[PDB]
């Protein structure tokens, strides 16, 4: 019953992983809500909500798996906002 | 120059579908700009074939 | 898993056979001051305190003693194992003397144990990684032009040019300075990072000497603590010697050297002439390959087929050509074993590594 | 791939050289590769002899029912009607 | 070009370890590409396959097949490696076979020892 | 009445065509057991009814536009394939029984749900505002309905950028 | 063995009295030539459209002589 909910998870979450809440002057655009959190991306629930949001100024302009006791998923988001900044933030200079 | 190069592409798209091989359009690029560097396409015919037998062998 | 190691005149690769690329690449150096003996990058980092030698400078091993522990590093320190433990393909220069050969299969055996090695020629895998097993092939650091035939280089007609990346990086300071600049420091690894990023082979120098003189179109902007520098027709004079030495007080260019293929049996000057690969880091300049078509077509009868490969990944192509090989099913049986080694001894390498 | 050592052997060429003939035989040959009328080795035979009595060359016409006798005496050719069909047509 | 055999060793790839297999697969494109290595015009290897077209009927796309290596002249090396790689009643039997393949799939699973068919009793 | 007997009725409720008669298709004896499951199985037939009277009203009036074409034609080739599965189930009744139907037929109790909720949610919509009605069925989520109506969607905006190609106009 | 060699017999055989019907019958072909068209008869081959590929490849080996 350990390979059965490693299957749902990994089907419940392709819709989550394709797309933090927004709204309609931009730090009210999106923000965390607190329930929501996975309690172990608690570490950085802060890098994911400033890694779309770079994406988004810019845009308008112009895999992950789970496992224990290794982090290949919180590493493998740091390689995304690192680049998250460098498109944004080369784009203002 | 681009443009040429897409018709000569898509051209020899159907010479390979109605001859019955198995390559789509994104291996036939593959194939394509491989064969434009020069290596020899007697070696290729084996290599396709191989890897489309191992990849049988999982499914 | 079996070993890749590319020993290079300046930069070493290392990895896993299997692998699309090396693991670890780092300076072939070893220093001591002036721990005890530094290796690689470190070697390089502490510089200032230490001695440096560079044990395989041009190519060819000149002291085993820090070659040996440029391949300790390899094993314990960049790639994390023990060679006691994998077999072991290792590279050589073009010509490398067969004594030479005999002794790196000794240090393999007695000194690290391996359970197994084999070592092939540089040029031989890169041809390999393009998909060929004839043509003609290396322009690295500190040094070939290898004509291949079936798998097998023929000695006769390999042309060594010692001239390589190193002088390029040397030249370019020096024209650089000219300008009004000054690079004179061991400043050598600024302009070397110059070289790589902005330099290009002109199609036509002479052209392109007109257009840098009365214009500003082909200047790029390099920054170092922040002063932006200009680099103008430098760009494409450094690796104009590639194709005249004379710019650097040497009596051939690549082009000419490539004298190889008319060196071989007229049977098969047709099949190097349509295969002419390039390799190396020195290779690597944006043009390079038009350039060489256009110059050796010139020296070539007109009815002959010129074609030059330059392949994306020819940086690396001699580590990767190793990978591919120790990966063969047909390769396993040609590997030479502890077995082989301990009932032959280290001629065995004549025979097995021919 | 028979079809174009015929091509080589009556244009003395290479199969690199003479691709336009080549072309013009596929047209024909193709298109028109089944036998459009009844087989039969008798009505040929008659023709054969027939033609070689009105060239004042009896002899040869007693000569050819000796040699069309063999061929049926080996019966290693499945075809006859085909191959004396072509041969008297050249 | 050492870039060029692994682009072409992904598209091959059928998608989803697919991180080792294309490391072993170019394995498989290296020890077979120096096997013929080791070890003629081109137009009309192209005809002696537009005769054996023809002979089957379907004229002209046979027709076809050498409308366009006329314009391909105004490349020849790509064409060589090509080279190397009623009407109601054969409705009605297909439509029949279909009917064959269908119910012999399914049946094949809901008559035979329980837990056979079924991937999740094999966990 | 022979469990048989009821497999071959179901056969055809599930087109229409009605023991079993029609709104849910009230059968009419029997043991409980059967009634029940035939309930089920005979209401799903009552769908293929109400796509069935959507591609057949629609298609008679000409005042229904060139979108309403292309979606009123692209139901009819997602339901093919329903009367493929329909021969199929047939050839074998010479052996299948109600509890083997429920498996064959699980499937298409969701295509048969999303395309007969699909028509309802989209009624006087014409022109392109049909195609922003079968666009509204997307944001679902459930990969196996999001990749059916997103085929649809590929159908119906075709006239569309046909247009675009080539908005109220005023005669 | 035997048989293998018994054939290649009655073949040089046939092929000698062909050879002779195409003699006084004055046909342009010769012995290398006429096997290649006895080939193509055994396999099944409208005569009537051979003989207008040899009767048009030999009128157009004169314009290029």
């Amino acid at each position: 019953a350990q390979e059965l909910c490693l299957y749902l998870t990994k089907a419940a979450s392709a819709p989550y992983f394709e797309v933090v809440e927004e709204h309609e002057y931009w730090d009210q655009r999106y923000t965390i809500v607190q329930q929501q959190i996975p309690s172990f991306l608690q570490k950085m629930a802060d890098k994911i909500l400033s890694t779309g949001k770079y994406l988004n100024v810019v845009r308008e302009c112009g895999e992950i798996i789970y496992t224990l006791k290794e982090r290949a998923y919180v590493e493998q988001i740091e390689k995304a906002f690192n680049y998250a900044s460098k498109v944004l933030l080369d784009f203002l200079m | 120059n681009l443009n040429a190069v897409r018709e000569t592409m898509d051209v020899l798209l159907e010479i390979s579908r109605i001859l019955n091989t198995g390559l789509d359009m994104e291996t036939l690029s593959i194939c394509v700009r491989l064969c434009e560097q020069g290596i020899n396409p007697e070696a290729l015919s084996s290599v396709i074939k191989e890897l489309r037998k191992a990849t049988e062998a999982l499914k | 898993a079996a070993l890749v190691v590319d020993n290079g005149s300046g930069m070493c690769k290392a990895g896993f056979a299997g692998d699309d690329a090396p693991r670890a690449v780092f300076p072939s150096i070893v220093g001591r001051p002036r721990k005890d003996s530094y290796v690689g990058d470190e070697a390089q980092s502490k510089r200032g305190i230490l001695t440096l030698k560079y044990p395989i400078e041009h190519g060819i091993v000149t002291n085993w003693d820090d070659m040996e522990k440029i391949w300790h590093h390899t094993f314990y320190n960049e790639l994390r194992v023990a060679p006691e433990e994998h077999p072991v393909l290792l590279t050589e220069a073009p010509l490398n003397p067969k004594a030479n050969r005999e002794k790196m299969t000794q240090i393999m055996f007695e000194t690290f144990n391996t359970p197994a090695m084999y070592v092939a020629i540089q040029a031989v895998l890169s041809l390999y990684a393009s998909g060929r097993t004839t043509g003609i092939v290396d322009s690295g650091d500190g040094v070939h032009t290898v004509p291949i035939y079936e798998g097998y280089a023929l000695p006769h007609a390999i042309l060594r040019l010692d001239l390589a990346g190193r002088d390029l990086t040397d030249y370019l300071m020096k024209i650089l300075t000219e300008r009004g600049y000054s690079f004179t420091t061991t400043e050598r690894e600024i302009v070397r990072d110059i070289k790589e990023k902005l330099c290009y082979v002109a199609l036509d120098f002479e052209q392109e000497m007109a257009t840098a003189a009365s214009s500003s179109s082909l200047e790029k902007s390099y920054e170092l603590d922040g002063q932006v520098i200009t680099i103008g027709n430098e760009r494409f004079r450094c690796p104009e010697a590639l194709f005249q030495p004379s710019f650097l007080g040497m009596e051939c260019g690549i082009h000419e050297t490539t004298n190889s293929i008319m060196k071989c049996d007229v049977d098969i000057r047709k099949d190097l002439y349509a295969n002419t690969v390039l390799s190396g880091g020195t290779t690597m300049y944006p043009g390079i390959a038009d350039r060489m078509q256009k110059e050796i077509t010139a020296l070539a009868p007109s009815t002959m087929k010129i074609k030059i490969i330059a392949p994306p990944e020819r940086k690396y192509s001699v580590w990767i050509g190793g990978s591919i090989l120790a990966s063969l099913s047909t390769f396993q049986q040609m590997w030479i074993s502890k077995q082989e080694y301990d009932e032959s001894g280290p001629s065995i390498v004549h025979r097995k590594c021919f | 791939v028979l079809l174009q050592n015929l091509c080589c052997r009556i244009l003395g060429r290479s199969e690199a050289d003479v691709a336009q003939q080549f072309q013009y035989a596929v047209r024909v040959i193709g298109s028109n590769f089944a036998p459009t009328v009844e087989r039969d080795e008798f009505l040929v035979a008659e023709k054969i002899k027939k033609e070689l009595i009105r060239q004042r060359r009896e002899a040869d016409a007693a000569l050819f029912s000796e040699l069309h006798r063999k061929l049926h005496s080996q019966g290693v050719l499945k075809n006859k009607w085909s191959i004396l069909y072509l041969l008297l047509s050249l | 070009i050492t870039q060029l055999f692994d682009d072409l060793c992904e598209a091959l790839l059928p998608a989803a370890n697919r991180k080792r297999a294309k490391r072993s697969l170019k394995k498989v494109a290296y020890n077979a590409l120096f096997t013929n290595l080791f070890q003629l015009p081109a137009r009309n290897k192209i005809l002696m396959l537009s005769f054996d077209l023809r002979v089957g009927g379907l004229g002209p796309k046979a027709d076809r097949l050498e409308e366009l290596v006329e314009e391909l002249e105004a490349v020849g090396s790509v064409l060589d490696l090509l080279v190397q790689l009623m009407d109601v009643q054969s409705l009605i039997s297909r439509e029949e076979c279909l009917c064959h393949s269908m119910i012999q799939e399914t049946l094949q699973v809901m008559e035979a020892a329980p837990g056979t068919g079924l991937p999740t009793v094999g966990l | 009445i022979t469990e048989a007997a009821l497999v071959r009725d179901i056969l055809y409720v599930f087109q229409g065509i009605d023991n079993i008669k029609m709104n849910c298709y009230k059968v009419e004896n029997l043991s409980r057991s059967l009634r029940d499951t035939a309930v089920r199985l005979s209401e799903l037939g009552w769908l293929h009814n109400k796509i069935r009277r959507y591609t057949d009203q629609r298609s008679l009036d000409r005042s229904f536009g060139l979108v309403g074409q292309s979606f009123c034609a692209a139901l009819h080739q997602e339901l093919r394939e329903y009367y493929r599965l329909l021969s199929v189930l047939h050839s074998q009744l010479q052996s299948l029984t109600l509890r083997r139907l429920l498996v064959w037929t699980y499937d298409p109790k969701i295509r048969l749900k999303t395309l007969a909720a699909l028509v309802d949610h989209c009624q006087g919509r014409k022109g392109g505002e049909l195609a922003s009605a079968v666009h509204a069925y997307t944001k679902t989520g459930d990969p196996y309905m999001r990749s059916l109506v997103q085929h649809i969607l590929s159908l119906v905006s075709h006239p569309v950028l046909s247009f675009l190609y080539r908005v109220a106009s005023d005669p």
